[PDB]
C-alpha cells in the first residue's frame, strides 16, 4: 500500500529576469553564444524539448505541470476574445431575434486601406465579417440571451486566465510538486475520471435543465429574447419552472424515491432533431450529460488511491497474459509512470481520434439549434475538427517515435507486448505495405478506370450505378438497421439517432438540416480512397515508431538520436531514414488523406444533403445530384467539384468574400514556397550564402553572427510546415467562400 | 569499394577511428604530429561510405576523404 | 494437433459443444420486441433458416431480418467459444492466466 | 571458432540473418560475461547474455559492429571478438584482428591510404584525363 | 510460448508461428503440386496448369470487354490462353537466367523448362475444360 | 533581475521597431488615404 | 495612346460605377443609424481619390498608367518616390553598417548581435540623417571598401 500523500519543494526556482537576458540558458551548448546563425534556429526548435535539457524526471514533470498552465490561460484568454467579441462587434441580439435570416457575425474591419468593404452586409443593424465557428448557435443552447452576459463570461474568461497564470508560475517558483506526485496515475484517473469530467458532465446537465432548457423552450415558443425571465429566476421561483415542465412540481422527491420516470418532461428521450430549430432536443441533450456523468462517476471509483478499496493499474496489466504473448503487458505500467513522451503519445492519438468522431457526430446530429441550417458553419466545424484530429494523430506517432529513441529500456521491454512487436516489426510493416498497395489499385484504379472508360465513350464499362455497381451493402445494411431501431431495439427511443441513416427529412427555415445520405458506389469508391490513405499514413508512421531504434540498415539508430539529418551517402544513401523523417513524409500523407475526406463531406453535403426546400416538399439541393455520376471519375472531381466550386472565391473580388479570394492565392503562393524548401538541399544554399558573405565582406557590412543555410531536419521542417499551411489555407479559402457565396 | 585516403595534415586524434562503425580505420605509429599517431584504412573493401569518420575530423578541411567508388555487397549494407 | 512447431495445442470438442448449448440458452429467453416477435433470437433464427431454406435459390436481401439475426447469434455464439477456449486452454490445461 | 559456444537467451524475432547469409558471409560475435545482462539487439528485440560465453550469428559486420560497441559502453565488456564465416565454412577473424583496440595505437600496424601534403596539392581532373588515375593518387 | 525461432536456433530472420508452421499448415503447404516428393517437374507443371488456368478464364469471361456478346465465353478464353502464354514466357525467361545446367531437379535450365511445358498445357487444358463446363 | 537587457534582446527590439514602423505606414495611410504620385 | 484621366470618360464611368455599387449597399440602411453613415464616408474618399488622380494619364481601360521614363513632367510619379525611397533604404542600410562596425570592435560582438545595444544602436540610428555625406569620405578615405576577403579554391 502506497500513500496518495502531496509533497512539495517551497521556493524552488526564483523569480526574476536575469535568465531572460541570457537566451539558450536552458541548453548547455545554446548558453555559449551563437557563433553562427543556426543557433538562433536551434534555441527555439529545443525550448520546449524539456527532456533534453535536463536528465532529472522530476524538474521535466514540473516543467510540463506548469506550462500546461499556461496554455490554460492562453485558451482561457482566447475564449475571453470570442465571447468579448460576441459582446460587443457582434450582431447576438439580431441574430437571435432573426436566427435564419441574420448571418452570424463577430468581427469588424477598421477603415484604413479599403478593408472597409469586407464588412459584409451580415444583417442585424451591424456589417462585418461572417464567422462560422459556431459561437452564435452554441451561446444560444447556453441560453444567452443579453450581450450583458457575454460581457460577464467574458470578464470570467479573462479571470480564469489570470488564475491559470497565477498558478503556473506558483507551481514552479513557489511549490513544486517532487516525482512521487505526477506518478500517482490512480489519484490522477479517479479525479479526471470523476471530477474532471463526471462532475463537469454533472454540472452542465444542471446549467441545461436550470437555464438552457426554459430559456430554449420559452425561444422556441415566439417569445422574445427581451421578454424571457432571466436565468436565476427560474430558479428562485419554481412556479416558472413548474409551468414550464410540470415534473418541476414534484421536485428533488422523485429522484430519491427512485421514481425517475416523473421526469419524463425534462429528462427525455426523443432521439431526433428539433423541427423547430433542427437541433437535437435538448432535453435529450441533458438527460444525456445525465448520463454520462453517473457513468463517469461511477467509473471514476475503480482505481485504488490511499484506501484498500480499488485497482492497481500494475496488477491488471500484469494479469493480462496469454500463449501468444509472453509476459503480457508486464511492464508497460513502469513505461506510462516514467515517460512523459509515451503518455503523450498515447494522449495525442486518443484526442485526435475523438476530434475526428466529434465531427462526424456533430455534423450528422446537429447538437445546437439552427446548426444545420447555417451551412457556412457546418461546413467550416466538420473540416476544423477533422484537421486537428489528423494533427493529433500525426503528433501522436511522433511523439511514439521519440520514446521510442530516447526512454526505451530493453529490461523493462522483455518479452512483452512491445518487446514482442518489435522482434517481428517486419511481418508487421510488409504485410500492411501489402494492404495499403492493395488498397491504393482497389481504390484508386478504380477511379482511374472509370476516366478511362468515360475517355473511350464505353460508359457501359464503368463502376457506376447504371453499369458495373458496387454497393455498400454492409453500410447500407447498418443505415436501415438504425431506421428500424426506434421501434425494435430502441423500445424507448421516438426516433432515429439520426435522420442521415433514414427516417425522413427536417427543413427548418426552407433549408434542409438533416435528410438520409444514400450511399452509392461513389461512396463505396470514396470510402475505399479514405481507407487507403489511413492505411498508407499509418503505415509510414507504424514504420518510424517500429524501426525508430534501430533496422537492418542502419543497426544503431537510437545511437544517432531521433531527429537527425541522416547517416551519410553510404549503404547506398540513409537520407530521411530517423523517425523524426518519417513523421516528416506521414504529415504529407496525413494531409493528402484529411484532405480527401473533408473534399468527400463537402461534395456530399452539398450534393445530396444541403439545399432547400419549396413548397409542396420540393428539394433542390446546391448541386443536384452530380455527387452520384460526377464523384466516381478524376475528371467530374476535378471539373464538377474543383472547377464548379472554386467560381465563387476567384469571383469574390469586388465584394466582401475578396478577401478569401486573396487568402486562396496567397495560400497557394506559400504551398508553391514549400516546394523551394522540399526540392533542394542546404549544400546549394551554403554556397550561394557564401557569395553573398564575400559581397558583404567586401564592403565590411559582414555579420559577427556567420551565416549558415537551414539545417537538413530544419528545411525538411520548414518545407512540411509551408507545404501544410498553403494546402490547409487553400481549401480554408474554397470551403468557406463556396460555403458563404451560396447556401 | 569505396576509397579512404589520409592526408598529412592528420593530428591522430583518433576521432575518426572512433566514429567509424565499420572498423575500417585504426591507428599506426608515426612521426608527423606529438601524438605520434595517424589514422589509417587497411579495411576498406568493409567501407559503406556514410562518412561518419569525415564528420568526426577536426582539421580544418578533412585528413580523411571517402570516396565513393565501386559499390558491393558491403558498401551497399545489405543483410539480405 | 499442434499449434506451433513442436509445442502441442489441446482441442476439445466439448468446448464447441458446451459454448453452442449455452449460446443457445442464453439466446433462447424470450423478449416481446417486434424484431423478435416475442421469442429467444435463437427461435427467431431458426425460424429465419427455415424461410429462407423454403426458398433455396433466392438468398435473404439487404431487408430481410435474417442478417440481423445471423450477425447477433454469431457474435454471441463466437464469444462464447473464444472465451471458452481460453477458460478450457488456460485455466483446466494449466496454459495458466 | 568455437561453434559450439552457448547463445545468448532469443527468443528469434523476425530481423535475423535471412537466406542470403547462408549462401554468403555470415558473421558472428563471441564474448564472455559474468552477469546475465540484458542487452538489446541489433536486430530489434532484447535478450539475456548467458553468464560465461556468448555466441551470436547476424547478417552484416556493422551489426556485430554495433552490438559490440553497445556491449563495451552499456556493459563494461571489451572481450569481444567478431569473426566471419563463408559458405565453405572457413572462419576469419576480423574484429580487433590484434587483440588491441583500433582506435588505441598499436605496433606492428602499417600505414595504408596513405595521402602526401594536403587535398590542396591534389592534381586536377583534366590532368588525368583518359588514364587509370585518381586525382587523390600522387 | 506458441511464439519460437523457426528452427529452434535464434538469430534467424523467421519465427515458427501457429499459421506460420503447424501440423495442418506443414501437411497443406506439403503435397502441393510444387513441394511433393516424387514428382517430376512436368507433372508439378500440369497440375499447377490445370488449376491456374480455371480460375483464369472467370474473370475474363464475367467481366471481359465482350462479357455481354455472343462471345463472353470464347473472347474470356481467348484472352486467359493470351495471359497463359506470357505468363509461360516468363517463366521461361527466369529459368533461362537464373538457372544452369545440371542435373533435373525443378533446379535446372532443363528441369524449369519441363515445369513451364506442363504449366503451359495445363493451363490451356484447364481453360478448355472450364470454358467447356460454361458452355454446357 | 535585468529586464532592460531582455528588452534589448533581437525578439523584442525587432518586434516594437517593427510595430512602431506598421503604426506610422497605417496612421499616415488613415491622415493622408490613397496616396499615389506623391 | 494616353490621355489625362479627367478627359478620359472611362474614368468617370469607374467612378460613377464604385459610387454606384456603393450607394446599392447604402439604400439599404437607415439614414441615421449605424452604418449608412460609413458607406456616406466611403463615397466620398471615392469622389476625393478620382478629383486626385485626375491629373495622371491613361489609356482607354480608363486605369491610371505611371510613366517611368524620367520626364520631368512625371517627377512625382516616379522620380520623387524613387528618390525618397533611396534616402530611406540609404538610412537603414548606413546606420546598419555603422552598428556592425561598431559592435565588431567588443569583446563578444555576437552577444551584442543577439542583445542589441539600445543606447549605441539609437546612436547610429539617430545620427546618418546625412548618409550620402557619409557614404562618401568613407569611400575617398578608404575605410568603405574592403581588400582581401574569404575566396574558395580557384579564387
Ligand atoms: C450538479 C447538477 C445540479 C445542480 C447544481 C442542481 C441545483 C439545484 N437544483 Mg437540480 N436537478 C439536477 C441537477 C442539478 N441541480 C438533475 C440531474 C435533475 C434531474 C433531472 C434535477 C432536478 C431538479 C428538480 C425537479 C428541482 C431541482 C432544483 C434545484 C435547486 C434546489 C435544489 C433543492 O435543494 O431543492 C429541494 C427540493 C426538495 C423537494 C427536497 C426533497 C425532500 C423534501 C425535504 C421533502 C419533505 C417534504 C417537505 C414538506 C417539502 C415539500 C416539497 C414538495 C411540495 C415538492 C438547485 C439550485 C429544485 C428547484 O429549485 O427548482 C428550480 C427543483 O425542484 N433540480
Ligand atoms: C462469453 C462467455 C464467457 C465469459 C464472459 C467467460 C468468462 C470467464 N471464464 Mg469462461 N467459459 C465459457 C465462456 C465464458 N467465460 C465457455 C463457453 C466455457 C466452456 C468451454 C468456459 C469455460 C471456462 C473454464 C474452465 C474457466 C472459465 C473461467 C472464466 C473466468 C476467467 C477469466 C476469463 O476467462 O476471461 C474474462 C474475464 C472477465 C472479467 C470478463 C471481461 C469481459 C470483457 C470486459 C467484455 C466481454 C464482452 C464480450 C466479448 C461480449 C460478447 C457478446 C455477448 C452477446 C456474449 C472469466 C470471468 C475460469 C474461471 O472459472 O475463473 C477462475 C475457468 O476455470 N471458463
Ligand atoms: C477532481 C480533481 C481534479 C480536477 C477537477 C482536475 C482537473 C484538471 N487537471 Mg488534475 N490532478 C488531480 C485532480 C484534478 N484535476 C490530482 C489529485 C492530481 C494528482 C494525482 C492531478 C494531477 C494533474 C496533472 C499532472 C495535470 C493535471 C491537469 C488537469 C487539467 C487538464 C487539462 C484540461 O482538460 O483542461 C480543462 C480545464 C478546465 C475544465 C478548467 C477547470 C480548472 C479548475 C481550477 C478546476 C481544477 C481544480 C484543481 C484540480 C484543484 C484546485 C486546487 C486548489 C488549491 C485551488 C484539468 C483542469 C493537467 C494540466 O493541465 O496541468 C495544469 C496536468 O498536467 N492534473
Ligand atoms: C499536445 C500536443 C503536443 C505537445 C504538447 C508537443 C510537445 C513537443 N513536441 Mg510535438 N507534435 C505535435 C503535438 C505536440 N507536441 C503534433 C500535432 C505534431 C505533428 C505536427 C508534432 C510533431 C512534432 C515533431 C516532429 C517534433 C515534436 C517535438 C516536440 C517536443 C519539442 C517541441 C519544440 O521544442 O519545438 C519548438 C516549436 C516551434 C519552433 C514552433 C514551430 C511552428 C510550426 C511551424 C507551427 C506553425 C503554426 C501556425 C498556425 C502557422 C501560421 C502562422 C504563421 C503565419 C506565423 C515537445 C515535448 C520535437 C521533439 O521531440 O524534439 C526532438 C520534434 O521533432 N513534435
Ligand atoms: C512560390 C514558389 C517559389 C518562390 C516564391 C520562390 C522564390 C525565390 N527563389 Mg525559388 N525555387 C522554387 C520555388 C520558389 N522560389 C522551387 C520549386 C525550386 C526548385 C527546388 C526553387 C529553387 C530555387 C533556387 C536554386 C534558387 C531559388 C531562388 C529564389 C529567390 C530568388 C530571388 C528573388 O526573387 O527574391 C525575392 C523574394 C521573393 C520572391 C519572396 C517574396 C517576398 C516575401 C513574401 C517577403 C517576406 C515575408 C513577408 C513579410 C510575409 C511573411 C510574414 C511573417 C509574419 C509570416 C526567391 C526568394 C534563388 C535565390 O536564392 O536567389 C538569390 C536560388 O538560387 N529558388
Ligand atoms: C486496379 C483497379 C482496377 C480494377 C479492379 C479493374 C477491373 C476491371 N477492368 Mg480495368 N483498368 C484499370 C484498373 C482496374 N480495372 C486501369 C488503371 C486502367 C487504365 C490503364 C484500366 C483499363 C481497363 C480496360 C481497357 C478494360 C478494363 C476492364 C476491366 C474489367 C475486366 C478486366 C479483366 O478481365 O482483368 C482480368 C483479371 C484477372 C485475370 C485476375 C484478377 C485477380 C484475381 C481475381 C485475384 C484473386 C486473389 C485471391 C482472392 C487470392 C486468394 C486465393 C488463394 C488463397 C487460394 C474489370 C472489372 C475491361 C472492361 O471492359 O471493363 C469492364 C477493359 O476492356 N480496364
Ligand atoms: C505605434 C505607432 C503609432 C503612431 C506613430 C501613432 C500616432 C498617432 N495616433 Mg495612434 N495608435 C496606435 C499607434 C500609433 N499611433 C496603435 C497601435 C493604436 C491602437 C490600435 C492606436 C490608436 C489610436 C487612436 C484611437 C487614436 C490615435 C491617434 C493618433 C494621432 C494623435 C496625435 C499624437 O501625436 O498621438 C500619438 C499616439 C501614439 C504615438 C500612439 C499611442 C497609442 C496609445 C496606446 C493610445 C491608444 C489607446 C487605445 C484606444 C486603448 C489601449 C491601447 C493599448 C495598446 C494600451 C497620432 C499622430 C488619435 C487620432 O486619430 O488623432 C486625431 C486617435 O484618436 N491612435
Ligand atoms: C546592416 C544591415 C544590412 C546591410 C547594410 C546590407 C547591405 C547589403 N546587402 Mg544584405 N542582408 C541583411 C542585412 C543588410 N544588408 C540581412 C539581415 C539579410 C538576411 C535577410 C540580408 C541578405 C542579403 C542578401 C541575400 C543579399 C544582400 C545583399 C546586400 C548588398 C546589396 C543590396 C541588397 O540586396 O540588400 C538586400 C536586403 C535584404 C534582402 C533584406 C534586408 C533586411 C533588413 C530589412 C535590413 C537590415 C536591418 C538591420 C537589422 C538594421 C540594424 C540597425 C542597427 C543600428 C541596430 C548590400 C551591400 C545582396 C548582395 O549579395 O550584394 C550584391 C544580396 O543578394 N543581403
Ligand atoms: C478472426 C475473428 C476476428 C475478425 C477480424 C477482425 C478482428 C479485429 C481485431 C484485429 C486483430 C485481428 C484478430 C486476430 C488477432 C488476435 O486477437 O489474436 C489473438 C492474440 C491475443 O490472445 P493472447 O493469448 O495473446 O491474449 C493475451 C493478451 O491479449 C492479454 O490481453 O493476439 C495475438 O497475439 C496476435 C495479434 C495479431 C496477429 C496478426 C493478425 C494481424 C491481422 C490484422 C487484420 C485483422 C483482420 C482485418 C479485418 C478483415
Ligand atoms: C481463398 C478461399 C478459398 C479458395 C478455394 C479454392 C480456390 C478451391 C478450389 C479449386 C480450383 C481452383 C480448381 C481448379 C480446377 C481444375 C480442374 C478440376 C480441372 C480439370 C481437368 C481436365 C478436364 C483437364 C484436361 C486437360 C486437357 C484438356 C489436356 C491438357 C492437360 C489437361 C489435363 C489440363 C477457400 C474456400 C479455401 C477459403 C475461403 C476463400
Ligand atoms: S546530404 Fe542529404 S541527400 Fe546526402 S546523405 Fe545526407 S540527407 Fe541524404
Ligand atoms: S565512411 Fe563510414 S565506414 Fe567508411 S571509413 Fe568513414 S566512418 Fe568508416
Ligand atoms: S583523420 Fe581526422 S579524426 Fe582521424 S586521426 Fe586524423 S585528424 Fe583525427
Amino acid at each position: 500500500e502506497k500513500q496518495v500523500k502531496v509533497v512539495v519543494d517551497r521556493d524552488v526556482v526564483p523569480t526574476s529576469f536575469e535568465k531572460w537576458a541570457k537566451p539558450g540558458h536552458f541548453s548547455r551548448s545554446l548558453a555559449k553564444g551563437p557563433k553562427t546563425t543556426t543557433w538562433i534556429w536551434n534555441l527555439h526548435a529545443d525550448a520546449h524539448d524539456f527532456d533534453s535539457h535536463t536528465s532529472s524526471l522530476e524538474e521535466v514533470s514540473r516543467k510540463i505541470f506548469s506550462a500546461h498552465f499556461g496554455q490554460l490561460a492562453i485558451i482561457f484568454i482566447w475564449l475571453s476574445g470570442m465571447y468579448f467579441h460576441g459582446a460587443r462587434f457582434s450582431n447576438y441580439v439580431a441574430w437571435l431575434s432573426n436566427p435564419t435570416g441574420i448571418k452570424p457575425s463577430a468581427q469588424v474591419v477598421w477603415p484604413i486601406v479599403g478593408q472597409q468593404i469586407l464588412n459584409a452586409d451580415v444583417g442585424g443593424g451591424m456589417q462585418g465579417i461572417q464567422i462560422t465557428s459556431g459561437l452564435f448557435q452554441l451561446w444560444r443552447a447556453s441560453g444567452i440571451v443579453n450581450e450583458l452576459q457575454l460581457y460577464v463570461t467574458a470578464l470570467g474568461g479573462l479571470g480564469m486566465a489570470g488564475l491559470m497564470i497565477f498558478a503556473g508560475w506558483f507551481h514552479y517558483h513557489k511549490a513544486a510538486p517532487k516525482l512521487e506526485w505526477f506518478q500517482n496515475v490512480e489519484s490522477m484517473l479517479n479525479h479526471h475520471l470523476a471530477g474532471l469530467l463526471g462532475l463537469g458532465s454533472l454540472s452542465w446537465a444542471g446549467h441545461q435543465i436550470h437555464v438552457s432548457l426554459p430559456i430554449n423552450k420559452l425561444l422556441d415558443a415566439g417569445v422574445a429574447p427581451s421578454s424571457i425571465p432571466l436565468p436565476h429566476e427560474f430558479i428562485l421561483n419554481r412556479n416558472l419552472m413548474a409551468e414550464l415542465y410540470p415534473s418541476f412540481q414534484q421536485g428533488l422527491v422523485p429522484f430519491f424515491t427512485l421514481n425517475w420516470k416523473q421526469y419524463s418532461d425534462i429528462l427525455t428521450f426523443k432521439g431526433g432533431l428539433s423541427p423547430v430549430t433542427g437541433g437535437l432536443w435538448l432535453t435529450d441533450v441533458a438527460h444525456h450529460h445525465l448520463a454520462i456523468a453517473v457513468l463517469f462517476l461511477v467509473a471514476g471509483h475503480m482505481y485504488r488511491t490511499n484506501w484498500g478499496i480499488g485497482h492497481s493499474i500494475k496488477q491488471i496489466l500484469e494479469a493480462h497474459k496469454g500463449p501468444l504473448t509472453g509476459e503480457g503487458h508486464k511492464g508497460l505500467y513502469e513505461i506510462l509512470t516514467t515517460s512523459w513522451h509515451a503518455n503523450l503519445a498515447i494522449n495525442l492519438a486518443m484526442l485526435g481520434s475523438l476530434s475526428i468522431i466529434v465531427a462526424h457526430h456533430m455534423y450528422a446530429m446537429p447538437p445546437y439549434p439552427y446548426l444545420a441550417t447555417d451551412y457556412p458553419t457546418q461546413l467550416s466545424l466538420f473540416t476544423h475538427h477533422m484537421w486537428i484530429g489528423g494533427f493529433c494523430i500525426v503528433g501522436a506517432g511522433a511523439h511514439a517515435a521519440i520514446y521510442m529513441v530516447r526512454d526505451y529500456s530493453p529490461t523493462v521491454n522483455f518479452n512483452n507486448v512491445l518487446d514482442r512487436m518489435i522482434r517481428h516489426r517486419d511481418a508487421i510493416i510488409s504485410h500492411l505495405n501489402w494492404v495499403c498497395i492493395f488498397l491504393g489499385m482497389h481504390s484508386f484504379g478504380l477511379y482511374i478506370h472509370n476516366d478511362t472508360m468515360r475517355a473511350l465513350g464505353r460508359a457501359q464499362d464503368m463502376f457506376s450505378d447504371t453499369a458495373i455497381q458496387l454497393q455498400p451493402v454492409f453500410a447500407q445494411w447498418i443505415q436501415q438497421i438504425h431506421t428500424l431501431a426506434p421501434g425494435n431495439t430502441a423500445v424507448n427511443a421516438l426516433a432515429t439517432a439520426s435522420y442521415a441513416f433514414g427516417a425522413d427529412t427536417v427543413t427548418v427555415g426552407s433549408k434542409i438540416a438533416m435528410m438520409p445520405i444514400k450511399l452509392g458506389t461513389a461512396d463505396f469508391m470514396v470510402h475505399h480512397i479514405h481507407a487507403f490513405t489511413i492505411h498508407v499514413t499509418t503505415l509510414i508512421l507504424l514504420k518510424g515508431v517500429l524501426y525508430a531504434r534501430n533496422s537492418r540498415l542502419i543497426p544503431d539508430k537510437a545511437n544517432l538520436g531521433f531527429r537527425f539529418p541522416c547517416d551519410g551517402p553510404g549503404r547506398g544513401g540513409t537520407c530521411q531514414v530517423s523517425a523524426w523523417d518519417h513523421v516528416f513524409l506521414g504529415l504529407f500523407w496525413m494531409y493528402n488523406a484529411l484532405s480527401i475526406v473533408i473534399f468527400h463531406f463537402s461534395w456530399k453535403m452539398q450534393s445530396d444533403v444541403w439545399g432547400t426546400v419549396t413548397s409542396n416538399g420540393a428539394i433542390s439541393h446546391i448541386t443536384g445530384g452530380n455527387f452520384a455520376q460526377s464523384a466516381i471519375t478524376i475528371n467530374g472531381w476535378l471539373r464538377d467539384f474543383l472547377w464548379a466550386q472554386a467560381s465563387q472565391v476567384i469571383q469574390s473580388y469586388g465584394s466582401s468574400l475578396s478577401a478569401y479570394g486573396l487568402m486562396f492565392l496567397g495560400a497557394h503562393f506559400v504551398w508553391a514556397f514549400s516546394l523551394m524548401f522540399l526540392f533542394s538541399g542546404r549544400g546549394y544554399w551554403q554556397e550561394l550564402i557564401e557569395s553573398i558573405v564575400w559581397a558583404h565582406n567586401k564592403l565590411k557590412v559582414a555579420p559577427a553572427i556567420a551565416p549558415r543555410a537551414l539545417s537538413i531536419t530544419q528545411g525538411r521542417a520548414v518545407g512540411v510546415a509551408h507545404y501544410l499551411l498553403g494546402g490547409i489555407a487553400t481549401t480554408w479559402a474554397f470551403f468557406l467562400a463556396r460555403i458563404i457565396a451560396v447556401g | 569499394a569505396h576509397t579512404v585516403k589520409i592526408y598529412d595534415n592528420c593530428i591522430g586524434c583518433t576521432q575518426c577511428v572512433r566514429a567509424c562503425p565499420l572498423d575500417v580505420l585504426e591507428m599506426v605509429p608515426w612521426d608527423g604530429c606529438k601524438a605520434g599517431q595517424m589514422a589509417s584504412a587497411p579495411r576498406t573493401e568493409d567501407c559503406v561510405g556514410c562518412k561518419r569518420c569525415e564528420t568526426a575530423c577536426p582539421t580544418d578541411f578533412l585528413s580523411i576523404r571517402v570516396y565513393l567508388g565501386g559499390e558491393t555487397t558491403r558498401s551497399m549494407g545489405l543483410a539480405y | 494437433f499442434e499449434v506451433s512447431d513442436g509445442e502441442p495445442y489441446p482441442l476439445n470438442p466439448a468446448v464447441i459443444f458446451i459454448a453452442l448449448i449455452g449460446w443457445s440458452a442464453v439466446a433462447a429467453i424470450p423478449s416481446n420486441i417486434p424484431v423478435l416477435g416475442g421469442t429467444g433470437l435463437t427461435q427467431a433464427f431458426l425460424a429465419s433458416i427455415q424461410r429462407l431454406l423454403a426458398q433455396y435459390p433466392t438468398g435473404p436481401k439487404l431487408d430481410d431480418p435474417f442478417w440481423f439475426y445471423l450477425i447477433v447469434y454469431h457474435v454471441g455464439l463466437f464469444a462464447l467459444l473464444i472465451f471458452g477456449q481460453i477458460g478450457y486452454a488456460g485455466y483446466a490445461k494449466g496454459t495458466y492466466n | 571458432l568455437n561453434l559450439k559456444m552457448p547463445s545468448p537467451s532469443f527468443l528469434g524475432s523476425t530481423g535475423g540473418w535471412l537466406r542470403c547469409a547462408e549462401t554468403e558471409e555470415k558473421y558472428a560475435m563471441t564474448w564472455s560475461s559474468d552477469q546475465q545482462h540484458i542487452f538489446e539487439m541489433p536486430t530489434g528485440g532484447a535478450a539475456v547474455m548467458n553468464s560465461g560465453d556468448n555466441l551470436l550469428y547476424l547478417a552484416r559486420k556493422e551489426q556485430a559492429l554495433a552490438l559490440a560497441t553497445q556491449l563495451r559502453t552499456q556493459f563494461k565488456i571489451q572481450d569481444y571478438k567478431i569473426y566471419r564465416i563463408f559458405p565453405s565454412g572457413e572462419v576469419q577473424y576480423l574484429h580487433p584482428k590484434d587483440g588491441v583496440l583500433p582506435y588505441q595505437v598499436n605496433k606492428g600496424r602499417e600505414q595504408v591510404g596513405r595521402v602526401k601534403s594536403t587535398i590542396g596539392k591534389n592534381v586536377n581532373p583534366a590532368q588525368v584525363k583518359f588514364t587509370s588515375k585518381a586525382t587523390y593518387d600522387r | 510460448d506458441y511464439i519460437k525461432p523457426y528452427n529452434n536456433d535464434p538469430f534467424v530472420g523467421h519465427l515458427a508461428t501457429p499459421i506460420n508452421s503447424s501440423s495442418l499448415t506443414r501437411a497443406y503447404l506439403s503435397q502441393l503440386p510444387i513441394y511433393r516428393r516424387g514428382v517430376s517437374p512436368f507433372l508439378r507443371g500440369l497440375e499447377i496448369g490445370m488449376a491456374h488456368g480455371y480460375f483464369l478464364i472467370g474473370p475474363f469471361v464475367q467481366l471481359g470487354p465482350l462479357r455481354n456478346t455472343d462471345i463472353k465465353y470464347l473472347a474470356g478464353l481467348l484472352s486467359a490462353i493470351g495471359l497463359i502464354v506470357i505468363l509461360t514466357l516468363g517463366m521461361l525467361l527466369y529459368g533461362a537466367v537464373s538457372f544452369t545446367n545440371d542435373s533435373q531437379d525443378l533446379e535446372s535450365v532443363d528441369g524449369w523448362r519441363q515445369l513451364a511445358s506442363g504449366f503451359l498445357l495445363g493451363a490451356v487444358g484447364g481453360a478448355g475444360f472450364a470454358y467447356l463446363l460454361l458452355t454446357l | 533581475m535585468n529586464l532592460k537587457k531582455y528588452l534589448s534582446t533581437a525578439p523584442v527590439v525587432a518586434t516594437l521597431w517593427l510595430f512602431l514602423t506598421a503604426g506610422i505606414l497605417i496612421e499616415l495611410n488613415r491622415f493622408f488615404p490613397d496616396s499615389l504620385f506623391y | 495612346v494616353l490621355t489625362p484621366c479627367q478627359q478620359s470618360e472611362a474614368f468617370h464611368k469607374r467612378e460613377i460605377n464604385e459610387v454606384r455599387t456603393l450607394e446599392n449597399r447604402q439604400a439599404n440602411y437607415e439614414a441615421n443609424s449605424p452604418s449608412y453613415l460609413a458607406l456616406q464616408s466611403q463615397i466620398d474618399q471615392v469622389h476625393k481619390r478620382f478629383d486626385k488622380y485626375g491629373t495622371l494619364l491613361c489609356g482607354q481601360d480608363g486605369l491610371p498608367h505611371l510613366i517611368t521614363d524620367g520626364d520631368w513632367r512625371h517627377a512625382r510619379e516616379f522620380t520623387i518616390p524613387a528618390l525618397l525611397f533611396l534616402y530611406i533604404t540609404g538610412w537603414i542600410g548606413w546606420v546598419g553598417r555603422s552598428y556592425l562596425k561598431y559592435t565588431k570592435e567588443t569583446k563578444n560582438p555576437t552577444e551584442q548581435e543577439i542583445i542589441l545595444d539600445v543606447p549605441m544602436a539609437l546612436k547610429y540610428m539617430l545620427s546618418g540623417f546625412l548618409w550620402p555625406l557619409s557614404a562618401w569620405q568613407e569611400y575617398r578615405s578608404g575605410q568603405l571598401l574592403a581588400k582581401e576577403d574569404e575566396i574558395t579554391v580557384s579564387p
